[PDB]
């Protein structure tokens, strides 16, 4: 009831990590990575994740722990968000990211899960990356 | 070693079925392209390289199925995103 909310401290402490700052991807960082190097364009990625609209309704638990979640970096295989926020992250770390809709699902949504303009808060772990 | 034809089947069948359900939202859609491959799978006399194929992803295939079937009885969307779990975990293998 008293204490800190993590959508919150994104909203209202994270850096804006868009080119353009345009407030449409905010980020803090939980925990720094030991990595020098950054994911680059078409790199295979493996993180950890869990999702909840900026409203506290969770809507991806099941991925946070286990079998890494894998995807291709920069390649529009998932949102805007993760393309921008993944390849600023060093291995090992973990931050929040704060998702307008124009770098998420935008006004269609993804409904159920995600209904139409969500603001949708993400925890990602960096566990690897990898060129080919 | 395995079925080009069902390497290639499912990979088309895979991307056509996320972008029915994660494009448009269009689960029937999804569920209508995937049923014949499933049903390949399943159905009698099968060559040497489909085989080996069935053997490398039938089970996670058959199980991708019949959380879909849950699904259908169930309404829990959650039965979906395990499908798609096995389903992405397939279509990494053989991409
Ligand atoms: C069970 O768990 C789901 C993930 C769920 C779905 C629902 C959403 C709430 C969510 O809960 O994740 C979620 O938290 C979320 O918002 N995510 C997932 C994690 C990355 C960020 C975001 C996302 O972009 O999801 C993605 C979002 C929902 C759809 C994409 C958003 C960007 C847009 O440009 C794309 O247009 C194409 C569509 C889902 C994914 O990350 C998967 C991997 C990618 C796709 C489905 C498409 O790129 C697809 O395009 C043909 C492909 O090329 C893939 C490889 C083809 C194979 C067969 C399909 C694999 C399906 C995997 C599904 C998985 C693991």
């Amino acid at each position: 009831n008293n204490e800190e909310s993590p959508t919150a401290t994104v909203a209202e402490q994270g850096e804006d990590i868009t080119s353009k700052k345009d407030r449409g991807v905010l980020k803090i960082v939980k925990r720094v990575g030991n990595g020098e190097e950054t994911p680059m364009i078409g790199d295979k990625v493996y993180v950890h994740y869990k999702g909840k609209l900026s409203n506290g309704k969770k809507f991806d638990s099941s991925h946070d722990r286990n079998e890494p979640f894998v995807f291709s970096l920069g390649k529009g295989q998932v949102i805007k968000a993760w393309d921008i926020g993944v390849a600023t992250m060093k291995k090992g770390e973990i931050c929040h990211l704060l998702c307008k809709p124009e770098y998420a699902y935008g006004s269609a949504g993804s409904l159920p899960k995600i209904p139409s303009n969500a603001t949708l808060f993400f925890e990602i772990e960096l566990l690897d990356f990898k060129g080919e | 070693a395995m079925d080009p034809e069902f390497m290639e089947m499912w990979h088309e069948g895979l991307e056509e079925a996320s972008r029915l359900y994660f494009g448009e939202r269009n689960v029937k859609g999804m569920f209508e392209v995937l049923e014949p491959l499933h049903a390949m799978m399943e159905r009698g006399p099968q060559t040497l390289k489909e085989t080996s194929f069935n053997q490398a992803y039938g089970r996670d295939l058959m199980e991708a199925q019949e959380w879909c079937r849950k699904y259908m009885k169930s309404g829990n969307v959650k039965d979906l995103t395990q499908a798609w779990d096995l389903y992405y975990h397939v279509f990494r293998r053989i991409s």
